[PDB]
């Protein structure tokens, strides 16, 4: 399997999914190094931020449990197909990237906060993480290219 | 700078 991805067990269901330890993607579907790649992201802030403000909000008050139950919220939205990332970017990342739809543009390594950078270079083109920790709060990454 | 190291 590519790298970071691992067999798993569905305890609901019984049956074998994949999961990634580098991005937290998970999928039932089994898995399809750049020296650049090209990033959106979504951030949801919380108390412990290494800066609790966004232009979301001056003071940025929720905990990182609350915050991951938003981040998990808006991955299932986006798996469903019932809203869009690039929306829910624009609307609720703590980010001011968010004014231009989570889009980073193009990095390479040894310019991220590292959980970040090791998880956008894990997805493939196309691909979406799951939740991602750092000092700024949880992050959704896409990668674009 | 948000997520930049």
């Amino acid at each position: 399997l590519p790298p970071g991805w691992e067999k798993a067990m569905s305890r609901s269901s019984g049956r074998v999914y994949y999961f990634n330890h580098i991005t937290n993607a998970s999928q039932w579907e089994r898995p399809s190094e750049p020296a650049r790649v090209r990033c959106s992201h979504l951030l949801v802030k919380h108390s412990q931020s290494r800066r609790p403000s966004s232009w979301r909000q001056e003071k940025i008050t929720r905990t990182k449990e609350e915050a991951l139950e938003l981040i998990n919220g808006y991955i299932q939205k986006i798996k469903s197909g019932e809203e869009d990332f690039e929306s829910l970017a624009s609307q609720f990342s703590d980010c001011s990237s968010a004014k231009a739809r989570g889009d980073l543009g193009a990095f390479s390594r040894g310019q991220m906060q590292k959980p970040f950078e090791d998880a956008s270079f894990a997805l493939r083109t196309g691909e979406m993480s799951g939740p991602v920790f750092t000092d700024s709060g949880i992050h959704i990454i896409l990668r674009t290219e | 700078f948000x997520x930049a190291q």
